[PDB]
RNA sequence: GAACGUAGAGUUAAGGUGCCGGAAUACACGCUCAUCAGA
RNA sequence: CUCCACACAAUAUAGAUGGAUACGAAUAAGGCGUCCUUGUGGCGUCGCUGAACCAUAGCAGGCUAGCAACGGUGCACUUGGCGGAAAGGCCUUGGGUGCUUGCUGGCGAAUUGCAAUGGCGUGGGGAUAAAUCAUUUGUAUACGACUUAGA
């Protein structure tokens, strides 16, 4: 579904004579808090040898976008498993918000790579601030000055049975 | 081919030669009656053959040709289902040969074949001329109705034979006026 | 003559919470998505897929990535509300809204006035 | 003067069915000019008549009527379920059936 | 809403139009399908040619579309037979249907369903390529029809232009303003 | 998928929702035009 | 085609109860109007659905009264033209004769009691153009069939 950002902190349990461990913080994109916590443990075990019984979650939080009006540009690091071998991948995404970019990224990774939501491990999403750091050509296609183009798919849903008009993609 | 017998003893013409509309309006076939065979002496004019400029003797077949007379016409219009005659047009005076052809019991019939059709020239011809102008207007191809002078022939059958002939001259209107 | 997706292209969201509200493309996202704002019509600034919206032949000049207070300024200075209302298509939309707004005694008066107008036209007809 | 219709004609589509088992009790109706179930909410509970014409003249007329009513919507296209007093003969699939406005909420 | 629905076949897809019509006949709507020779098939000519070939081991386009349509309806039932008896299919537009409006089915349009840059197939060329020797007869009648229809439309446009003039001079009257008040 | 008295009403599992065939020719994003894809 | 006898009829059958209401092509283009330099010209318009248009008051549509126009409209005629793809329809002349809700009148409606829809077949005679059987032929032929010819 439509995901959400989550500040998730874990601190694996202060034992006897070990007070206050190091409060490991991550940021998870998930549809709810529950799968966010599950993914947080799923990364924390890959960080080092914890279990969900070994530690605990400090604070689950949703964090919104500060400026969800501006179209930002993003460079994303992803790791995932082409089942036998892993490899990283760096993608550049023009999007208004972060979590919608991560949504579209999951859709694209499932489109081109047949990879599930569990197989995809987000490394980093960060805004590309200035122009020309867009290494990808296709996002750079929309960085031109005074960009104009016509609509493709003038075909629409006609919603009726018979048409008297002999219609036309008149665009 | 499966060898089943002929439908009519007058054999059908399934295909006619190509229409040239630059030639004058003229027939494309004829119906005669074969008399017999004989032998003809002629000279061969065939260079490339050893028999060039040499007397050859040749078997021929002669068909009696009575002059044929036209008594009607038939125009076919094109349909997407094929050729179809929209009408046929007859003349007024038809012989007892032809009126015999429509009848099976001519010897005892009251011979009532084309009586009310003769009333169609009792008028000016308005229905008939309407039909002629219709075949001018419609009916892309024209066939004429012809029969032979079988009484001028040693055939014992006094009943002449009717046939259609596709008319491969020019100008459908000039064809039907012809 | 083509419409183009561009900044300052005033648009009309035929399907959604707007279901017809005049907005304007502030910025493009890709071939599929854009950024719009309709603060005069009341629809807020948002990202949208282009299927949910239609382009209008009207346009004006709008700055790249312009904020909402700047957007409403350039909207009013464009005065494309009046240019929209002057268009026969928006007149037809308001007309098909008004036809749904009709009452049965109103519709009966429509019947009577159509009779009377038809009488006058058929007198005006068959003399010219 | 020209029209006297106080109903909406609509097609008797079918019986309620799976791929293998059909229910003759519930019948399926297409009301003309209705594509949404929300428009079909207006037509809920309305009194339906199938009008047909018999050979014989039962009580002063040869025309007979089955009655019944809309129960609920069916599907996304505004197809409408209906229950009658006696069920339909099923040779009336695609037949015009009259749907009356009473019981009127408006 | 109409008793007999007249459907043009030009620029349409085989199966989608067949599905729509097959649904409407089982709904009871009487349908005549005209200009059948201008139906269009997805894919190239050659694929569809091989499909008619390995099916064949009737050549008219009407027979083809009737085949496709009859496959969708449960033809063996009496109800399906009544539905097929509702149907008429014609290549070209013969009379009387030439003088009536021909609707289109947008969800079966070629220009809407097909992505641009795809090969399609004209049904009349297919039928002539498999032995339907009547396509030249069709276009000859259709040319005359388009002549007479252009005449009709030229007359109709002038008369409706006169109607437009009469409505223009009928305007500014108070009865027109009262119609404006009511919305017309 | 579900241990099944006889019914009525509702909700669903699986399975589907172009037509047969009941139910979106829904929506969204990418990929494939195959001279017998693919489902 | 025609004279006696009797069975429905003035109807409807896959589904009547306002109207099936006509350019063609193109779609990375069209249309309409207009102007000229008639063009692949220019200008403007339009689409973004028929949710349109046309018809639509009157006892399931009564009886009358005028006002105004030379309209509209039905029917039977009548004039002429168009229509062959399966034309079987379209359009027009001219009157007739109805209605007219374009406007304004005047009488009737009830109790139906609060919804229950509310020419074609037979049976028996009469007349008729042909066809068949029969005769006959042999270009045909196991036989049919073919095929002459006969008031």
């Amino acid at each position: 579904a439509h995901f959400k950002e989550y500040q998730v902190i874990g601190r694996r349990l202060p034992t006897e004579s070990v007070p206050e461990p190091k409060l490991f913080r991550m940021r998870i994109f998930a549809s709810n808090e529950v799968i966010a916590k599950s993914r947080y443990w799923y990364f924390l075990q890959k960080l080092h040898k914890v279990k969900k019984a070994s530690g605990e979650i400090v604070s689950i939080n949703q964090i919104n976008e500060a400026h969800p009006t501006k179209v930002k540009n993003f460079g994303v690091w992803v790791r995932y498993d082409s089942r036998s071998g892993t490899h990283n991948m760096y993608k550049e995404i023009r999007d208004v918000s972060r979590v919608a970019a991560v949504e579209t990224l999951y859709q694209d990774m499932a489109a081109r790579h047949r990879a599930r939501f569990r197989s995809i491990h987000i490394l980093k999403v960060a805004e590309i601030e200035k122009t020309a750091d867009v290494k990808r050509q296709y996002v750079k296609q929309f960085l031109t000055k005074d960009l104009k183009f016509p609509l493709p798919h003038r075909v629409q849903k006609s919603t009726k049975t018979f048409s008297y008009k002999r219609p036309s993609t008149f665009y | 081919l499966p060898r089943k017998r002929a439908a009519s003893i007058r054999a059908r013409v399934k295909a006619f030669p190509k229409d040239d509309r630059s030639k004058p309006v003229a027939l494309t076939s004829f119906l005669g009656y074969k008399a017999g065979m004989t032998t003809i002496v002629r000279d061969l004019d065939r260079p490339g053959s050893k028999f060039h400029k040499r007397e050859v003797v040749e078997a021929v077949t002669v068909v009696d040709t009575p002059p044929v007379v036209v008594v009607g016409v038939v125009g076919y219009v094109e349909t997407p289902r094929g050729l179809r005659s929209l009408t046929t047009v007859w003349a007024e005076h038809l012989s007892d040969e032809v009126k015999r052809r429509f009848y099976k019991n001519w010897y005892k019939s009251k011979k009532k074949a084309f009586t009310k059709y003769s009333a169609k020239y009792a008028q000016d011809g308005a229905g008939i001329e309407r039909e002629l102008a219709r075949i001018k207007k419609y009916a892309s191809v024209v066939r004429v109705l012809v029969h032979t002078q079988i009484r001028k022939t040693p055939l014992a059958q006094k009943k002449a034979h009717l046939a259609e002939i596709q008319l491969n001259g020019g100008s459908i209107s000039e064809k039907v006026d012809w | 003559n083509w419409r183009l997706v561009e900044v300052g292209r005033v648009v009309l969201i035929k399907k959604g919470q707007s279901a017809g509200k005049l907005a304007a493309i502030v910025e493009i996202i890709d071939q599929k998505k854009v950024l719009i704002d309709g603060p005069k019509a009341g629809v807020p600034r948002q990202a949208i897929n282009l299927g949910q919206v239609v382009l209008t032949p009207l346009t004006f000049a709008l700055p790249r990535g312009a904020r909402t207070a700047t957007v409403s300024k350039k909207w009013a200075a464009a005065a494309v509300c009046e240019k929209w209302a002057a268009s026969s298509w928006a007149k037809k939309i308001a007309q098909r809204e008004r036809r749904a707004a009709l009452t049965d005694f109103e519709r009966f008066q429509v019947m009577v006035l159509r009779k009377q107008k038809r009488y006058t036209v058929k007198k005006a007809l068959a003399k010219a | 003067a020209e029209s006297h219709r106080l109903y909406v004609k609509g097609k008797h589509l079918s019986y309620q069915r799976s791929k293998r088992v059909n229910n003759p009790n519930v019948s399926l109706i297409k009301i003309e000019g209705v594509a949404t179930p929300q428009d079909a909410q207006f037509y809920l509970g309305k009194r339906i008549a199938y009008v047909y014409r018999a050979s014989k003249e039962v009580r002063g007329s040869k025309i007979r009527v089955m009655w019944g009513k809309v129960t609920r919507t069916h599907g996304n296209s505004g197809v409408v379920r209906a229950t009658f007093r006696n069920n339909l003969p099923a040779k009336t699939f695609g037949a015009s059936v009259r749907i009356f406005l009473y019981p009127s909420n408006i | 809403v109409e008793p007999v629905v007249v459907i043009d076949g030009k620029g349409h897809l085989v199966g989608r139009l067949a599905s729509v019509v097959a649904k409407q006949l089982l709904n009871g709507q009487k349908i005549v399908v005209v200009r059948a020779e201008e139906l269009n098939i997805s894919g190239e000519f050659f694929r569809n040619k091989l499909k008619y070939h390995d099916f064949l081991r009737f050549r008219a386009p009407s027979r083809i579309f009737y085949k496709a349509l009859r496959g969708m309806v449960s033809h063996k039932t009496a109800r399906g037979k009544a539905a097929l008896e509702r149907l008429k299919v014609f290549e070209g537009i013969p009379p009387p249907y030439d003088k009536k409006k021909r609707v289109v089915v947008p969800q079966a349009l070629r220009v809407l369903r097909l992505k641009p840059g795809r090969k399609y197939t004209t049904l009349g060329k297919l039928s002539t390529s498999v032995g339907w020797k009547y396509e030249d007869v069709v276009a000859k009648l259709e040319a005359k029809r388009k002549v007479s229809s252009a005449e009709y439309y030229a007359k109709k446009r002038a008369f409706t232009k006169k109607v437009a003039s009469a409505n223009a001079t009928a305007a500014e009257s108070d009865v027109a303003k009262q119609l404006a008040a009511l919305g017309y």
